[PDB]
RNA sequence: UGACUGCUCCCUAGCAUGCUACUACCG
RNA sequence: GCGGUAGUAGCAUGCUAGGGAGCAG
């Protein structure tokens, strides 16, 4: 926290990787051997080899996974068209790199019409379409930056927001697992800069045995690899047109943060009941549970989502610290603890700090989430129960305790002051007392950061709980963004549900004899992703008949809708599929001379099939 | 399948089988043919039904080691690669002016941004617009971490060569405009 | 991990394990040769052996597929599989592979461990493919046999030319000098540092080294290894004589200093390997100078097999030759650099191939063929490509120190190829302006060995004299000093002085170490100083045994001088054969 | 995805050793290869087992299977064998009518082009088959006109005079008005432009088509490019029209040529004039006098 | 140029389990 | 007689792996 201040005051330029040259073989390279934060200091590598004859295939690796033979070995480069710190050059041409346009699906769009949608005056109207982008898209959405100033937090109150949080992450469980445990799914994604030049995550993950990748990750748990890490456009339905972009990490960050966090991963991602709801499936009744957890009990509840704008950019930086730290608190046994810290730092040094490659051309990358690393989908979980309870424990301190009626809310303010303030030192005995209360009155639930909080009310109506005024301070001064008061609801009643979470509203239907939560989407997101594609092979349905089931599967709870033309969307798509069927199927009986025979395809236009995927069982 | 180790037992007895039936004898005729058989079909019991599973496990294996053999050759392809790599990318290291911003340290670290901003031998300016061309890379020579740098050839978007006499303000909305300055260092 | 078998060619995955260099063996040749040797190893992409908890059989006859891991017998789950089969042991491509009548062959040089001539007749006589990996592992041999010798650790210095030199506990020591171009390093505390190349002698050990040093304390000197690397390319290409001298420029003016030098540059115009029978000293060193300007535009390759014995073509090449596009390499013992240093397109290029990039010319000369190794001249078939080839020398002199022979000797044909291919094929060429010897040793070697085509060149000066003596011999470790010689010296350098200022040939030269501190004629080794003679010597037999008594020591001892050597002769083989004046004992 | 030149059936399969390797029909197929060399065939994949490393060529050998095809020594049993029935097994696998008349077809195909009798069997044909030949016939000739060398200058001499060689062994072109030999020199990486030449006997002597000069090392050719397959009839469909109607029939010609219109007339009535005229014979100004019959 | 993570459908392959009948052979 | 066990099909369940596609942050 302290380093965060005062190293505004010296230069920019002195931060980063060292170097050093080393000799190999007789030949000198320069090589990092340490780094320099913002905030942990001067941070010495331990294991560097002043000399060699030959490196291996770990050394080749971590050696060409690095910023300075690139950065070193290229022209200089003046950006003028940002604010942030660029660094080097490595080709002689700067790329302008574009996005183009969907594709129209036309057959459906005929067959759409005839149903009779889109008549003028309609309350289904398209609106997600494949925006386009010009040129300098890339930079001018990099740029965004800008945004993330360094920051100082409280401290003798982050030292606390630190324990109940933590206490919420308490029933799980994880530690260091070997290199033949981890499990990765699709082989054959980008390995980033240096390596996608020869192949994907796939030949990077043979070529290295098992006690390759175990020397590699029990090695940098005494050193500093910094990294590179290119940046990307997405290519999405959408509803706004300023691009999105994500960041493809480099295959040695990955390679080892898995092998660190998997097992505390994959068992956040298989409980059921918590607060955290990331692995709990919507399908067969999962829904119906998740909104049935959240009302547990509070006595006089309401609803209240929010959201934060720009907040993978406008993140501090000690929040993002934070976060690491509670996710590594569990290697009690597993590592010793100049493990841990060496560990703390090589993530700060890839992924809160690294060298984003934007182009043909590094720069520097200030602050905030880098969205494609190997546990953002948890990080932003934690800081956002950070956020939740800050906002808590404003919201109790700031109030005239003279009026307050109770006595027990009485003494839970003032013990909170004397163990806010006038204390250096945990006492799990009141950070319990307090989650025990700030999980009566203010129940949660919380995926990747889209929230729902059904909160008690009569209290935060004397201010004894959050609001969103309290939201509101909160992301004022420690975040920097001022969050709008006009995307934050709240409904007043329960009987209907959220108004949004996941971007899935949701309807109390009576089905069977009883009442559940389906969850429907948006028509006009369904019909968009009807019409438009991405490819030419996408258009053609016969084809791909396998994606209009999908889809009528997601659009399927529209039809026990009041309105409407919602449930013709519903009886679109099953006419849909039907034609497609009977059509192809004769189709290719005459080049043929037969075909099919034998069905039950017959399940898939009918409505009994699409109904099981909403009544628990299985 | 064919031509395994029982089946000559079993081709004789029923062979043997057929003989009986062609001449066609008593009922313990029928107690032979009917031991003799079911014995004998004992016997592929386990021949053609063992040795079927062995082939199963046999090429299974060796399937398995050809994937492993190509494996391990695209480790030597890349490891050449990231090779050839490095030891073409170092020679442009400029060892001279590094030699001495590196021999002069408190000890061999020097940050790393600083190494081209001290040593590189080439800039490459990035510009959105004229008003902010003029307050840089204006005319022939401009001067940026303090050494002086003297223009040389100017593109722009499209990957284009202009004259510096272009670049005023009445034909300058006609420059595909980021125009991108490459100088060099002058000493 | 795939490849062609050394057999069959047939595209495999075994290798041999038994073996030192691990060949790629055919399924079906492994099985030859796992039968009938000791060979109970052979690993594939991984090692034969039941990886059981704690097991250790190795043997691919004896071993048991068992599920995904190998078991021997008291391993295997009932699921098993006998791995030794239908003679075709268990490897890929077990559907495509030809096998091989030819398997004694392998079996022998598996077997045959480098220590007879023998060994040798099998090396010349096998198939190209296969004397090709013989000769890769004879080098193995020679690497695990001259290592076996002591570190030369110099814990005290005395002087020059006098040092307390040391080694290992007993690992034996080498014996003397050239065979033996040392290179010894100094300690520091967790590493080694330089100290120098030298040449090794006794005392107190006295020295006459290549390079120099300040010679400290434990100051330890090998023999160092190295890694013989496998032998792509073959040894000789596959000749023919071609319908025009294609490929080269035909000239029409020319030098004739050399006159019978056009005419074998013609031939080999033509053809492309090819070699002189040239006999030592006869201006082959002038014969491919004056062919560097015979076609004014072609690329010549200089090379020999020691980097000290390329001084007679390194000297009057910048005399003959232009000075400007001639080159040779020198690495980092130091060599004639007189020409330049990285530069491979230059019209004229030198070195040996211990230092040399891969490259591609026209014509070829290479000096210092009769001890040469197959090794060798497959280096120098995988270095460079050319058009024509000429090979330098003559087979019938000295041979390399073929120091595993401890029994019957490698005769000269079985040196290495061209040997064989001189005699049976006979020569390419021949050198006849024999200038160097008078009219005594020229008849000597046309009627001695040097198959008749060498004349009587100039007159007898009178100088060589020769007794019928004896001289009693006396050894030590590996050397020979010779007192009933060393007494000899002084005992017939009486009666004329033109005996007195020469040198004084030995076979070990301690004895010449010793008796310079009598008299001071120089140490010279028999071995490589065919060149660096001197025209007037003396010899002395000190010892009566083969590597003094054959047939080819001493037409490389009595062509060194011009006219005068003392040819005490009096070992037990040729005496009465050839003529001389006895002058007695005096 | 197209149809065999002898069944106006679409089909997917492409025989295995041919020229182009061309369209044929499953029995259709079956009609050209049986009775040839024919020993793979090529579809919208090719056919051949998809078991690791395996290695087989004859598709009747070969079995189908799961998504994918495979052979005895590697197959599943569930097999499905391919070359089966007489017909094999590809899309379109029923209609399509075959033939019998097809070693002549094959013969067409099957003719190595060393023939004038293979000329007698490409007139041994009909359309689809005689276009067919005549493909087949530019492709032989040209694999066969690459069969010569490069021609490499090393040392340059006068113009029309220099130190010529070629590549390795490739044999001598029949150096006359036949080959416009065209250089492509080298500079650093690239094979670029000495020019288009045409050599003769000199010293060398070559004729410089546009004025060129010559370096070291630099050499000539006729580099090749891709006939490709043609469509309509090489003689239209023939009809003399009833009458030449739709034209613009001028009164007045230049008659110095007193045989022009003396087919002119034969020729506005008549799609197809090809003519029997010896050289200089009122040809050369016949249809420049037909320009003043017609300038409409 | 194609990031990490979660849920879901569809088509092949393999293993296990059971279910399964027809044959066997023994008591 | 009843069971034994062994080969052969057939069905279901589950697990595995590889393939295609959809949605959410
Ligand atoms: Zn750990
Ligand atoms: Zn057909
Ligand atoms: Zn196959």
């Amino acid at each position: 926290n302290f380093n965060v201040l005062f190293s505004t005051v010296f230069p920019p330029t002195s931060f980063g990787p060292l170097v050093r040259k080393i000799f190999v073989d007789g030949v000198p390279f320069v090589v990092s051997t340490g780094y320099h934060f913002r905030e942990l200091g001067v941070v010495h590598n331990q294991d560097v080899n002043l000399h060699s004859s030959r490196l291996s295939f770990k050394e080749l690796l971590v050696y060409a996974a690095d910023p300075a033979m690139h950065a070193a070995s290229g022209n200089l480069l003046l950006d003028k068209r940002t604010t942030c710190f660029s660094v080097a050059a490595l080709t002689n041409n700067v790329a302008f790199q574009t996005v183009k346009p969907g594709n129209f699906n036309k057959d459906f769009y005929d067959f759409a019409v005839s149903k009779g949608f889109f008549k003028e005056g309609s309350s289904v109207e398209l609106k997600h379409f494949f925006f386009a982008q010009d040129g300098n898209a890339a930079i001018s959405d990099y740029d965004y930056y800008r945004y993330n100033l360094p920051t100082m937090c409280d401290i003798r109150q982050l030292l606390f927001v630190v324990e109940v949080v933590d206490k919420y992450f308490d029933c799980y469980d994880g530690g260091c697992i070997n290199a033949n445990q981890v499990i990765v799914n699709n082989l054959d994604k980008s390995a980033g800069f240096p390596f996608n030049k020869w192949g994907k995550a796939r030949l990077y993950y043979d070529s290295m045995s098992y006690e390759d990748q175990d020397a590699l990750f029990a090695y940098t748990k005494r050193n500093v690899i910094p990294t590179i890490t290119q940046m990307n456009l997405k290519y999405a339905i959408s509803a706004k047109n300023r691009a999105r972009t994500v960041a493809g990490v480099s295959i040695c960050s990955t390679m080892t943060n898995r092998q660190f966090h998997q097992k505390l991963l994959k068992s956040i991602a298989a409980t059921r009941g918590a607060t955290v709801v990331i692995g709990t499936s919507k399908f067969y009744g999962g829904w119906h549970n998740m909104l049935k957890t959240v009302y547990s009990d509070v006595e006089n509840p309401h609803l209240m989502g929010w959201d934060y704008p720009k907040c993978d950019r406008a993140m501090p930086n000690m929040l993002r610290i934070m976060a690491s730290l509670v996710l590594a608190r569990k290697h009690t046994t597993c590592c010793s603890l100049s493990h841990r810290f060496y560990r703390l730092a090589n993530e700060c040094a890839q992924v809160l700090s690294e060298m984003v490659m934007c182009g043909g051309s590094l720069y520097v990358k200030p602050g905030g989430t880098s969205s494609g690393d190997a546990t953002t989908a948890y990080a932003n979980s934690v800081f956002n129960i950070c956020q939740a309870v800050t906002a808590n424990v404003n919201a109790l301190l700031s109030t005239d305790g003279n009026k307050i009626a109770d006595k027990y809310v009485r003494n839970l303010q003032h013990r909170l002051y004397e163990c806010l303030y006038r204390n250096r030192d945990v006492d799990t005995d009141f950070v319990n007392e307090f989650y025990a209360y700030l999980r009566k009155h203010f129940s949660m639930m919380i995926l990747s950061d889209d929230a729902v909080v059904c909160f008690n009310s009569t209290y935060a109506s004397q201010g004894l709980v959050a609001s969103i005024k309290n939201f509101k301070s909160v992301l004022y001064y420690q975040n920097n963004v001022f969050m709008s008061e006009a995307k934050c609801w709240t409904e007043t009643d329960l009987t209907k549900g959220p108004h949004e979470f996941c971007s899935q509203h949701t309807m109390l239907v009576k089905q069977g004899d009883d009442y559940v939560y389906l969850p429907y989407p948006d028509p006009s997101r369904i019909l968009g992703a009807g019409c438009f594609v991405d490819d030419i092979v996408k258009t053609d349905g016969t084809l791909m008949i396998e994606r209009f089931v999908s889809l009528a599967i997601d659009a399927y709870p529209l039809t026990k809708h009041p309105n409407q033309e919602y449930a013709d969307v519903f009886h679109l798509y099953l006419q849909y599929i039907r034609k497609l069927h009977d059509e192809l199927t004769g189709h290719m009986l005459d080049m043929y001379s037969v075909m099919l025979t034998n069905d039950n395809t017959s399940r898939y236009w009918e409505p009994e099939f699409y109904e099981a995927m909403y009544t628990p069982h299985t | 399948f064919s031509s395994l180790p029982s089946y000559a037992a079993f081709a004789t007895a029923q062979e043997a089988y057929e003989q009986a039936v062609a001449n066609g004898d008593s009922e313990v005729v029928l107690k032979k043919l009917k031991k003799s058989l079911n014995v004998a079909k004992s016997e592929f019991d386990r021949d053609a039904a063992m040795q079927r599973k062995l082939e199963k496990m046999a090429d299974q294996a060796m399937t398995q080691m050809y994937k492993q053999a190509r494996s391990e050759d695209k480790r030597a392809k890349v490891t050449s690669a990231m090779q050839t790599m490095l030891f073409t990318m170092l020679r442009k290291l400029d060892n001279d002016a590094l030699n001495n911003i590196i021999n002069n340290a408190r000890d061999g670290c020097v940050p790393l941004n600083i190494i081209p901003l001290t040593t590189a031998a080439k800039l490459m300016v990035v510009i959105p617009d004229y008003n902010t061309y003029k307050n840089t890379c204006d005319g022939t020579t401009f001067t940026y971490a303090s050494a002086l740098w003297e223009i040389q050839q100017v593109v722009d978007a499209d990957s284009k060569i202009v004259q510096l006499s272009e670049i005023s303000m009445d034909n300058s909305p006609n420059l595909a405009w980021p125009l991108i300055v490459t100088a060099l260092r002058a000493n | 991990a795939v490849g062609a078998c050394v057999l069959c060619n047939s595209q495999t995955s075994l290798r041999c394990g038994a073996c030192i260099r691990r060949p790629f063996l055919c399924c079906k040749c492994c099985y030859d040769h796992v039968i009938s040797t000791s060979h109970k190893l052979v690993l594939s992409v991984n090692p034969y052996v039941c990886n059981a908890p704690g097991c250790d059989v190795t043997d691919v006859t004896q071993l048991y597929l068992g599920g995904m891991s190998y078991y021997c017998k008291s391993h295997k789950p009932p699921i098993s599989f006998p791995l030794c089969a239908n003679g075709q042991v268990f490897g890929l491509y077990k559907n495509t592979c030809v096998g091989s009548d030819n398997v004694t062959d392998f079996n022998a040089i598996a077997t045959c461990d480098w220590t007879n001539a023998g060994d040798y007749i099998l090396a010349n006589t096998c198939t190209e493919r296969l004397k090709l990996f013989a000769a890769e592992t004879l080098k193995a041999t020679e690497e695990t046999f001259k290592l076996s010798y002591g570190i030369a650790t110099v814990r005290e210095v005395l002087s020059d030319r006098e040092l307390h030199l040391s080694w290992e506990v007993g690992k034996p020591r080498p014996p003397l000098n050239r065979n033996y171009v040392f290179t010894g390093y100094r300690v520091t505390k967790n590493s080694k540092v330089q100290i120098g190349e030298y040449t090794f002698e006794k005392g107190a050990v006295v020295y006459r080294g290549t390079t120099t040093y300040k010679l400290n304390v434990g100051d330890y000197f090998v023999l160092t290894s190295h890694t013989v690397m496998p032998l792509s390319a073959p040894t000789l290409v596959p000749q023919e004589h071609y319908v025009r001298i294609t490929g080269l420029y035909p000239t029409l003016n020319i030098s004739d200093e050399f006159s019978s030098n056009v005419a074998n540059y013609q031939k080999v115009g033509m053809q492309k390997y090819s070699t002189l029978q040239g006999p030592p000293g006869t201006g082959k060193s002038h014969f491919a100078i004056g062919l560097a300007l015979y076609y004014p535009s072609a690329r010549i390759v200089y090379t020999a097999c020691s980097h000290a014995a390329v001084d007679a073509l390194c000297e009057k090449a910048l005399k003959y030759l232009p000075i400007d596009k001639c080159s040779r390499i020198i690495p980092a013992v130091e060599c004639f650099d007189k020409f330049k240093v990285n530069s491979t397109l230059e019209q004229y290029v030198f070195c040996t191939v211990n230092a040399l990039p891969e490259t591609t010319a026209d014509i070829v000369v290479f000096d210092e063929i009769s001890m040469a190794t197959n090794y060798d001249l497959s280096v120098v078939n995988a270095r460079l490509r050319a058009k024509h080839y000429v090979y330098i020398g003559d087979p019938a002199q000295l041979p390399a120190p073929r120091t595993l022979l401890t029994k019957g000797t490698l005769e000269p044909e079985y040196f290495n190829s061209v040997c064989r291919l001189m005699k049976t094929i006979g020569p390419d060429m021949f050198l006849g302006t024999c200038r160097r010897c008078p009219a005594e040793i020229v008849d000597t070697v046309s009627a001695l060995v040097y198959d008749n085509k060498l004349k009587a060149h100039k007159d007898k000066s009178a100088q060589c004299f020769k007794m019928f003596y004896k001289g009693v011999i006396t050894h030590d470790v590996s050397s020979a000093i010779n007192r009933p010689q060393i007494g000899v010296v002084r005992e017939f350098l009486t009666r004329n002085p033109a005996w007195r200022k020469a040198v004084f040939i030995s076979p070990y030269n301690s004895q010449n170490a010793v008796a310079s501190k009598i008299l001071g004629l120089p140490t010279q080794t028999v071995d490589s100083s065919q060149g660096s003679e001197y025209d007037y010597v003396i010899f002395t037999q000190t010892t009566e045994t083969a590597h003094s008594c054959n047939v080819n020591r001493f037409n490389v001892a009595i062509t060194r001088a011009k006219v005068g050597i003392l040819c005490i002769m009096s070992d037990r083989d040729l005496y009465d054969k050839l003529q001389f004046t006895s002058l007695e004992i005096p």
